[PDB]
């Protein structure tokens, strides 16, 4: 999951932003955008 | 089970069909021999002469 943001800044700390950055390389939908496929064609 | 599968990366794939990865060897082969001839053509025996 997307690790605890709701902490004091002291636990904030390097591990922490690491997992946050290694989080978004594992795990697009928006419900305003068309998906980057229908886009793509478009291109 | 959870953290031994959050080692691991995600790509997004387009499908839901079957994927593929091409693997290869290498080019350079050594080719064995079947069987070896003199001039007049009758094959080379294991109790012969060069």
């Amino acid at each position: 999951n997307f690790p605890r943001q709701m902490l004091p800044f002291s636990k904030k700390t390097k591990q922490w932003r690491k997992d946050c950055l290694l989080w978004a390389n594992q795990k697009n939908y928006s419900l305003v955008r068309k998906s980057v496929i229908h886009k793509k064609i478009n291109y | 089970l959870d953290t031994f599968l959050n080692s691991f990366p995600t790509r997004e794939f387009e499908d839901d069909n079957e994927y593929y990865w091409d693997v290869i060897g290498s080019s350079r082969r050594n080719i064995p021999l079947v069987e070896a001839r003199d001039e007049n053509g009758v094959v080379v025996a294991a109790n012969a002469a060069n």
